[PDB]
């Protein structure tokens, strides 16, 4: 199933390339830089695709329970809404057993995307129900 | 006015010590400085930096409210060394090394 | 007879302490080698799974 | 309320790791598995964290016939044991359960 365009990137070297940022961490720096490589090169800077894919995967995970590792990522009716490269990298994470590091992968890919687009994010928590006046003040 | 600076979330805790996982990459912590851990909305757990690692993780010595620590708690940074109150007003007292007085029966150094 | 009875015990405790100090130095060295093995990281192991 | 649930990850001796989906409880919280699977009751206190979405924990009874996908249940508290005058003239286990075959201990409150 995996395309040769993806297999060339996987079997080749990508970590030594120039990126928007040098990324601290263990294996998940490569899980994120490889996503950035796909999104920059073959998908032509369609970053938000994978950021939506993370959301889709979360929604699938919640409905399927925690043991989604055992099922294969490519052949599945639930995963059909994901991208082939995203599936490839989830297969690679399954091979390396680092499936417990997924949040530490998305938290890095979002930083890579936000520094490529140069969109620093900010998080607010207001209320049990929003109030427009307090928001305008804030 | 006073916005606390955060550096990461609590990754692991082994008894008296802990390991932090930094949130962002461009954030940088000093060495031997005090950190804070929002164990609750009310209380704060002081700490200290003893190691730094190639992964960006931080080896931390904890000093207060160790039992209230969890995984995922917000981790803050003072960016200053550890200090304590000092002066003649402290003579005649038993005192926690954190400066807290131990009951019985301005300046910083 | 008494001097011999003390001399055998002295030689025995001497060799006991010798062997224990050797074992101790060995377990120190193995502890350090193990700590260094823990300090060193694991690689990636990237290969075709399909 | 509903009880939190987690799933075993690996076993090395009496030590066990558990993956908690939502979030991990504090250290020293007890965690119980029903005796249907292991064959006997098994309470397991948390002792340290490894990373987020993981907790290492020691078992009290033996880990025999323990598997890698068993449902673990968060009690929501430390290992509680009975107290009072009903604890007088009685033999007790680590869990606070009486073993002298006499009768149910008539506790009023349990302390950690």
């Amino acid at each position: 199933v995996p395309s040769p365009k993806y297999i060339e990137i996987y079997q080749s070297d990508f970590s030594r390339n120039a990126y928007p940022l040098e990324l601290l961490g263990g294996s998940h720096v490569d899980f994120a830089k490889l996503l950035y490589s796909f999104a920059d090169q073959v998908e032509n800077k369609k970053f938000e695709v994978y950021v939506e894919d993370f959301k889709k995967l979360d929604s699938i995970i919640a409905e399927k329970g925690p043991f989604w590792a055992e099922e294969k990522i490519f052949q599945s009716p639930t995963f059909q809404g994901l991208s082939e490269g995203f599936k490839f990298i989830l297969g690679w994470i399954q091979s390396e057993g680092a499936i417990d590091r997924l949040e530490n992968v998305r938290l890095a890919y979002k930083e890579l995307v936000n520094e490529a687009r140069k969109e620093t994010t900010a998080t607010v928590i207001v209320a049990k129900e929003p109030s427009g006046n307090d928001l305008a003040e804030i | 006015l006073e916005a606390k600076q955060k550096i990461g979330f609590v990754h692991g805790i082994d008894g008296t010590i802990a390991t932090i996982a930094p949130a962002a990459s461009k954030v940088t912590v000093p060495y031997n400085t005090v950190l804070e851990i929002a164990v609750s909305a009310t209380n704060i757990a002081n700490a200290l930096v003893f190691n730094l690692e190639k992964d960006g993780s931080i080896g931390v010595i904890l000093l207060d409210n160790i039992s209230e620590v969890r995984s995922g708690q917000d981790v803050y940074a003072t960016g200053s060394l550890l200090k304590i109150p000092v002066g003649f007003h402290m003579l005649g007292k038993i005192i926690n090394p954190l400066g807290k007085e131990i009951p019985t029966g301005t300046k910083l150094g | 007879g008494n001097i011999t009875g003390l001399m055998q015990l002295a030689d025995y405790t001497y060799n006991k302490t010798r062997k224990e100090l050797i074992t101790a130095e060995l377990l120190e060295i193995i502890g350090t080698m193990t700590a260094m093995h823990a300090g060193k990281k694991v690689g990636l192991k990237k290969t075709e799974f399909w | 309320d509903v009880k939190q649930v987690g799933y075993v990850q690996q076993i090395i001796g009496a030590v066990v790791d558990v993956t908690f989906t939502d979030s991990v409880p504090p250290v020293l919280t007890a965690l119980t598995v029903d005796a249907k699977e292991t064959g006997t009751l098994l309470t397991m206190e948390i002792v340290q964290h490894l990373d987020t979405k993981t907790a290492r924990c020691i078992c009290m009874s033996s880990t025999d016939m323990l598997r890698l996908r068993t449902p673990v249940v968060n009690t929501g508290s430390q290992i509680t044991v009975p107290v009072g005058e009903a604890t007088l003239g009685r033999i007790f286990n680590v869990m606070g359960d009486a073993i002298d075959q006499r009768g149910p201990v008539k506790n009023k409150v349990r302390w950690p």
